């Protein structure tokens, strides 16, 4: 019928009329609010580059100037850290992630301990005498720390 | 004065060694300092001038002999005052003629008893094990050689190196003991004893040992204590090179040990303080001389490596580079050729050059460098290990509570994963943990798990030291040493300073209201708490209160939170340790997806753990516990309480160094204090941190994706990260897959240790895919790895410090050896060994007694012999049968004492006189309140051991004054009249059952009241106060300080010298039970009436079978004549001891061997031994009812419905190797009666008559093994008695009992 | 003419906006509550200690000592 | 004229209801999530706040949410 | 008679309406993509950086002194 239905899409369509005046005006200013709050709150973190060692503790201190995260720290003891802290805003840590108060402590072989383990490595394996005796032989002969490498591989297979 | 001869000074080293009491009793006389001690902190700055100006006896005699000691010293030259460990080379060497010859006394008497025993000590071990093993090995039964050489050699203790200074330091030790014991009565006698050694001079008194050499006019001087130390140490290297030399495994070590000791001698002397870093790398050599034999290249020579240049950058420091060089190539020369039993072997050599001296300054030094310090976590690690900590506490809940999460707060539960489990109550996987750790880590809880604060009680009962208040600190120290200003400040110690007497003493102890001592903040408002650090290398002295909410707190964590992380206590921490080594690649190499699983192993070392935990870092992890206790705050205690107090290093005689030193919150963090310590404090809170570990450990496993069986027990970490593959998949793949995942795993294990606070190293922490450690312990392929020459360097000739006691001396020695002979040795060297030590243990007493009779039996050569053969429970010394050396002493006593009688007689070493004079004896007191409270035993004449007596009135003593409101019903006016009466009913029946009666008083409140009592600290200094406020008397004293001569008279009164003419029927042809029956039915007798005490003996397990290996042809001539039970024992042919694994048949696991509060579980057992025992009826039921009564509140229809059946129901020292008992298969099918008692130590003694077939000297295996134990042609084959029922003549006594204890009655009726 | 069929089928497509205009008003609410949300997180995290070169914002161990002088409260 | 009208209504109806529609559910549970990514931020905050021990009496039996609100 | 100016009024009302709906609702959800993925910067420099100091008193004063 006509008016019966005419009655209820004017009253739907007054209902989407109530939805669209009410819906704009107010849910863009406030996600424009929004974003204006969530960027205060990106711009209030303070990083400060702290430059762990890791496990990576090569030497040139450069390299963990370069590999070296940023981090917004939190203070939550004690004390005064300011001793910790670089002209720069950088803290290095231990170890232990001690800070310290100089980064030069991060960055701080022989031959006749290689010769000694080897020795070890073939008087303690199970082996075969002769062949045991050979390597002894040819490790004596040996003067650098590369060709005793030589003899703990061939060692430890066989 | 009798008073003074009960608490002895010690024979052996229990305390840590202090430098300047020796420095003190050097500066006291007049002797001049080393040059190391000039500047020293506290020489420089005492009054010396008040206190030379005593006169005490603690003065005189130091001045005395300073003046003494200054006479045989020139005037010449320089006298050079060498200080410890400097003077190591020369008191290793000493040599005292004197105390050689006053030695050999005893070696000559020791040389007669081999000469006259020796072929019966081969008689008796050459006939029982042919009994055991049969006629198929009577043609293979020869002597071990370190039996031979032990027979050859009888003075083995007297004739190695380092025996002319073991002689010396024994000597020299004994009269300092003996001078300390002279100057506790007040007198004015020579106080000094000099002795002559070669070059020079040695000076003895109460506190120094004073030894000069006049040739390079040197001396030392050492302090009480410090000679005990070094009389420790010539003994225990001494008996090494005993063991060592003597054993055929072992003798390549006895060079590399000797010269490991000399070497490090030698470097003393210029190293000095600084060599025990080289001591304390001594154990990383024989841990990376066990990883020199890994399976692949990969881990083998790594940390071997590692230690080797940890040697030389400490030896480059102090010495020559070509002298570190050289040292360097002698120590890996001396660790290298050792096979893996020989290497662990080598952590014997680690208190054999024995301890630095601390000072607290530099022990202090020590923990304001790694406790002040900064530190900076990382919150998003944080949050990872508390996803695990949160997920592992709603796992355990949720398995322990049948399927229901914690009561979280609901508002807090976040993402569709986690709030779908929820909805579901399901299982938190850790890959959800990982992946949703943001949301996981935020989840909170409420007040759904309720604590109970005093759960074990055994906790309170330790007499821990107790710091007096931060307003009196001062007291800790010597009022001597304190400057006037400091004096001052001392006042009186009202108190004893202890946790045992303070918590008796305790007026309205509720604990609820102690605990909020803590959740009140009122703790930290407290400004009297101060704590004390000890010298050590765990332990601290608290305030009463702050030590209170300690223990509660631990106990809390203990039962409830901590089992939740799977708590990873005897056997389980070693079941599941040798199962754990089933998993390395070597123990499964007969087989080699989801069929198959192996691991490799990681133990780590973490860098000062305890005192790496900060509140920033644990605030969280505790903030998940005190929500769900319902607590506000609670088990963040320490750190709160340690940032705001300042703790001192104590000890008496380091006090202070600066003299204007009043209160702890002026010092600066400096000389001895630490001040704000921010990090945790060793033992203390160890549950929390063992829990944040465990998630740490399975949150890494989780970020490289493996799985992993960890256990912890702090920075004990053991770590097995598995695999699992393929019955056919190549090896090369298994162990490179297995080295890939531990390569992931430490990784991880490093990057999340490290941004919670903690360093574990790259370096120092030990991977290997065969063994790991564990306690000192090294598990390797699924055997455990011998440590005989640790055992060895225990071994020594005097245990304890209440008497002069030969019997519990020769009990320490009796244990040892059977500890050898489990780690394996052979039986026929072990009990000699155990028969010449007992030996030198009761000559060594007759002289050196620092307690001035004895001559009469001394030198009676036979006596001694008889004396320390005849077992302990018939009155002689020998507490190590000849069984113990096969099994373990489960059984009946008695039984096996006449069993080692009749065989000691059978060979012809002990006499016939003398079994039928214990089977004459005269009876001794005998009573219903003993005989229940000690069945299997005999009611001969006998003397009370010091230990029990001074034990048992400690015990009485302390619960005098016992005024808590807990515990309150334990001491009563008639408690001892209730066991007397209640022994009295239960016992004096038709049927007298001792065993039983002693269940079910131990089921009762009188058992109760003496298990409460026996849970006190029974240390000498609570020995001291309870004798200094109730003496112990004038004839128990008097039974104290005689007692060894009491008892050997008594042994030589009743049963070696008597003549005994009436003679009794029993022969000595029967079996051992008949005997032990007739022994306990005749000594009772005065108490019994004539009544057969019955249902107490055990057969013996040697005696019982005649065992028999099979020959070739199979079936036995012991089952060819008529015998078909027996029991089966196979073993499989072939089978490679070693390295090599290809081939071996299947290694398992070896055999060893509800809901409700536990005062309901023991009224249970009460009823049903009653009642299994007395008959079924209602009579029975009466009285059980009455003295299940006593513990309980329920009533009679729920006990004979709540009766369970009746039943049979009335690391640190494994126990043995397992070589071929992981490969030996067991049939018990044709011993058709035993199917219990009897089975489970026949299993054991063939498994071990099977392991004793083999030494430590073979590797293979040739044939398969089978024995045959038959015992039907056995004489202790007796039928078990018909129980006939009846009912107890009268009635239970009332048994009075306190509701208020939950300690000891349950008042809610179930 | 028969219009009918073609307003039935406006019958049938009015539902769709129907239930999402439905949901409209709950987003424009959560909206509001996401603002204040963000606002007290920005009110928060400008005093916290966040650590700068100057290190102004210390705290000592006084505070400890003073903040502990009673009871612990309870803030939810 | 009503038809011409008519099928320009129902075009403009039809087609404008296809992809508003289209559109909501998608930013609707993308407020969703929001909720739930900014409830864990007043959550660490709380959990930040009581690390430090000038926040001790802080007790553990309130919400870290509410702390997050503490002031 | 009446219908036609009952749909003449309708149809500007029903258009009006939803072309002044359409052209916010789209830039509303470029716009909250916009915000969800400007929150997740302060989902890492608030959440993972963060690094939590403690600065221990690793010097030599009294406690009085640091109990100032």
């Amino acid at each position: 019928e006509a008016i019966s239905q005419r009655v209820s899409k004017i009253d739907y369509q007054l209902d989407l009329v109530l939805k669209q005046t009410s819906s704009i005006p107010t849910m863009r200013s406030e996600i424009q609010q929004l974003k204006t709050s969530v960027a205060v709150m990106e711009a209030n973190l303070g990083m400060m580059k702290i430059l762990d060692p890791g496990c990576a503790n090569v030497s040139s201190l450069s390299d963990l100037r370069a590999v070296a995260k940023s981090h917004p720290v939190l203070i939550a003891g004690p004390g005064d850290p300011s001793p910790y802290v670089t002209q720069g805003g950088e803290i290095a840590l231990n170890k232990l992630s001690q800070p310290v108060p100089h980064p030069s402590d991060l960055i701080k072989p022989d031959i006749g301990i290689e010769r000694d383990t080897v020795r070890a490595l073939i008087l303690s394996r199970p082996m075969h005498p002769s062949s045991s005796s050979k390597l002894l032989s040819k490790l004596d002969s040996a003067g650098s720390v590369e060709e005793i490498r030589k003899i703990k591989r061939l060692a430890l297979n066989g | 004065r009798a008073e003074h001869q009960i608490i002895l000074p010690e024979s052996h080293l229990s305390s840590p060694l202090v430098k300047h009491k020796l420095l003190y009793y050097w500066k006291l006389t007049g002797l001049p300092l080393p040059d190391e001690c000039d500047f020293d902190h506290l020489i420089l700055s005492r009054q010396w001038k008040k206190i030379l100006e005593s006169s005490t006896p603690d003065i005189e005699r130091m001045i005395k002999l300073g003046r003494s000691v200054h006479q045989t010293l020139s005037h010449s030259s320089k006298l050079t005052g060498i200080l410890h460990p400097r003077c190591l080379e020369d008191l290793v060497g000493l040599d005292i003629p004197d105390s050689t010859n006053k030695f050999r006394r005893i070696e000559k008497k020791i040389q007669i008893h081999n000469t006259r025993y020796g072929e019966p000590f081969t008689r008796l071990c050459s006939y029982v094990e042919k009994k055991l093993l049969g006629s198929s090995w009577t043609h293979k039964i020869r002597r071990s050689e370190e039996f031979d050489s032990l027979r050859t050699d009888p003075a083995f203790w007297f004739h190695s190196s380092w025996s002319t200074a073991k002689f010396a330091w024994l000597h020299v030790k004994q009269i300092q003991r003996h001078l300390i014991v002279a100057a506790r009565t007040r007198s004015a006698s020579n106080k000094l004893v000099t002795l002559s050694h070669r070059s020079g001079q040695v000076f003895i008194t109460p506190e120094l040992v004073i030894v000069t050499h006049t040739n390079e006019n040197k001396f030392t001087c050492l302090s009480q204590e410090l000679v005990l130390m070094y009389a420790d140490m010539m003994e225990g290297r001494d008996m090494v090179n005993i063991i060592s030399s003597t054993a055929v495994h072992l003798r390549c070590l006895a060079e590399k040990i000797d010269d490991i000791l000399r070497l490090v001698d030698a470097l003393a002397r210029d190293l000095g303080n600084q060599v025990y870093d080289v001591v304390a790398l001594m154990e990383g050599f024989a841990y990376g001389a066990v990883q020199l034999l890994e399976p692949s290249g990969t881990f083998a020579g790594d940390f071997f490596s590692f230690n080797l240049q940890e040697l030389r950058d400490t030896l480059i420091c102090l010495l020559p580079q070509r002298i570190a060089d050289s040292v360097t190539h002698a120590i890996a020369n001396i660790f290298s050729g050792l096979e893996q039993n020989q290497a662990a072997e080598m952590l014997c050599l680690l208190r054999l050059w024995g301890h630095p001296l601390l000072e607290s300054r530099a022990a202090a030094k020590a923990v304001r460098a790694q406790m002040c310090a900064p530190k900076m976590v990382d919150f998003d690690m944080i949050l990872q290990v508390l996803s695990f900590f949160k997920g592992t506490i709603i796992n355990g809940y949720r398995k322990k509570n049948a399927g229901v999460w914690p009561r979280v707060k609901a508002h807090t539960i976040y993402g569709n994963v986690i709030a779908q489990l929820h909805a579901d109550s399901a299982e938190i996987s850790h890959d959800i943990m990982l992946r949703e750790y943001k949301n996981l880590s935020a989840i909170e809880f409420e007040a759904c798990i309720e604590y109970d604060p005093v759960t074990n009680l055994s906790m309170f009962l330790k007499d821990k030291a107790i710091a007096h208040p931060r307003n009196n600190w001062l007291a800790s120290f010597r009022r001597n040493l304190l400057s006037e200003e400091q004096k001052k400040n001392v006042q009186d110690s009202t108190s004893t300073n202890r946790l045992l007497i303070e918590f008796l003493e305790s007026n309205d102890f509720d604990p609820y209201k102690e605990m909020e001592y803590l959740t009140t903040l009122e703790y930290l408002r407290d400004d009297s708490v101060a704590v004390s650090y000890s010298l050590k290398e765990i332990f601290a002295k608290l305030t009463k209160k702050l030590r209170n909410c300690q223990v509660m707190a631990e106990g809390i964590l203990a039962d409830q939170i901590a089992p939740f992380f799977q708590g990873n206590d005897s056997i389980s921490l070693t079941k599941s340790m040798l199962a754990m080594s089933q998993l390395s690649y070597n123990s499964n190499r007969k087989r080699i997806k989801h069929r198959r699983r192996v691991a490799t192993f990681i133990t780590t070392d973490l860098q000062k753990y305890c005192l790496n935990w900060r509140y920033q870092t644990i605030k969280l992890f505790a903030h998940a516990i005190n929500q769900l206790m319902g607590l506000p705050h609670f088990f963040e205690w320490i750190h709160l309480r340690l940032m705001d107090t300042t703790m001192f290093v104590g000890d008496p005689f380091n006090p202070p160094s600066d003299p204007t030193d009043y209160d702890l919150t002026k010092v600066p963090n400096d000389d001895i204090y630490i001040v704000s310590a921010r990090g945790g404090i060793e033992g203390l809170c160890q549950k929390l941190w063992t829990m944040i570990s465990i998630a740490a450990i399975q949150l890494a496993a989780a970020r490289s994706h493996c799985r992993v069986a960890c256990m912890v027990q702090g920075d004990n970490q053991v770590i097995a990260v598995t695999r699992e593959v393929r019955p056919d998949d190549s090896p090369e793949s298994v162990l490179t897959q297995l080295h890939e995942a531990s390569d992931n795993f430490f990784r991880e294990l490093i990057h999340v240790n490290h941004l919670i606070g903690h360093n574990l190293k790259d370096r120092e922490t030990i991977r290997s895919d065969t063994f790991f450690i564990y306690s000192k312990r090294i598990f390797k392929d699924g055997a455990i790895l011998s440590q005989v020459l640790k055992n060895s360097s225990k071994l020594v000739l005097v245990s304890g410090d209440l008497s002069e006691n030969t019997v519990m001396s020769c009990a320490n020695i009796s244990s040892t050896v059977a500890r050898l002979c489990e780690n394996g040795l052979p039986k026929d060297f072990c009990y000699y060994l155990n028969y010449l030590m007992s030996c030198i243990q009761t000559y060594f007493d007759s002289e050196f007694s620092i307690t001035s009779s004895n001559q009469s039996w001394i030198n009676d050569i036979p006596f001694i012999h008889s004396y320390v053969l005849t077992p302990a429970q018939l009155g002689g010394l020998s507490n190590l049968q000849y069984s113990r050396l096969y099994t373990r002493n489960i059984g009946d006593p008695g039984t096996t004492a006449f069993a080692e009688v009749k065989r000691l007689e059978a060979v012809g070493l002990l006499g016939p006189n003398i079994m039928t004079n214990i089977l004459t004896r005269p009876p001794g007191n005998g009573d219903w309140a003993s005989l229940c409270n000690d069945p299997y035993s005999f009611n001969f004449e006998s003397v009370a051991s010091p230990s029990i007596v001074l034990k048992k009135h400690t015990q009485r003593v302390l619960f005098e004054t016992c005024s808590n409101p807990l515990l309150s019903g334990v001491h009563t006016e008639d408690n001892e009249a209730e066991e007397k009466a209640l022994a009295e009913y239960l016992l004096n029946q038709e049927v007298i059952h001792p065993r039983v009666a002693h269940a079910i008083m131990e089921a009762s409140s009188v058992g109760r009241r003496k298990q409460i009592q026996g849970l006190v600290d029974t240390t000498n200094t609570v020995i001291k106060i309870a004798l200094s406020r109730k003496p112990l008397g004038i004839k128990r004293l008097a039974r104290i300080i005689n007692y060894s001569s009491m008892h050997a008279m008594l042994f030589r009164d009743d049963v070696f010298l008597s003549n005994r003419a009436n003679h009794p029927l029993v022969s000595s042809d029967m079996c051992s039970l008949a005997l032990a029956d007739y022994a306990r039915n005749r000594s009772w007798s005065p108490l019994t009436g004539g009544r057969k005490i019955l249902g107490v003996s055990n057969p013996d397990t040697i005696e019982l079978v005649e065992g028999e290996i099979l020959s070739i042809s199979g079936g036995c001539s012991k089952c060819d004549s008529g015998d078909e039970q027996f029991t089966w024992f196979h073993l499989p042919s072939n089978i490679e001891l070693t390295d090599d694994t290809s081939k071996n048949p299947p290694m398992r696991v070896p055999y060893l061997g509800a809901h409700m509060s536990p005062h309901v579980k023991a009224a249970l057992r009460a009823s049903s031994v009653l009642i299994w025992a007395y008959g079924d009826n209602d009579i029975n039921w009466t009285a059980a009812l009455k003295l299940a009564r006593s513990r309980c509140n329920i009533s009679s229809e729920y006990l004979r419905l709540l009766s369970p059946l009746p039943t049979a129901g009335n690391t640190f020292t494994p126990a043995s190797l397992y070589r071929v008992s992981p490969y030996v298969h067991i049939s018990n099918d044709s011993q058709r009666l035993f199917t219990n008692v009897v089975y489970q130590q026949i299993m054991l003694l063939g498994l071990s008559l099977i392991e004793s077939l083999f030494p430590m000297t073979v590797t293979k295996t040739y044939d398969e093994i089978t024995l045959h134990l038959h015992s039907k042609f056995s004489c202790c084959i007796r039928e078990a008695p018909v129980a006939v029922p009846f009912e107890l003549t009268g009635v239970a006594p009332d048994l009075r009992v306190v509701a208020s204890n939950k300690f000891m009655y349950d008042p809610n009726p179930v």
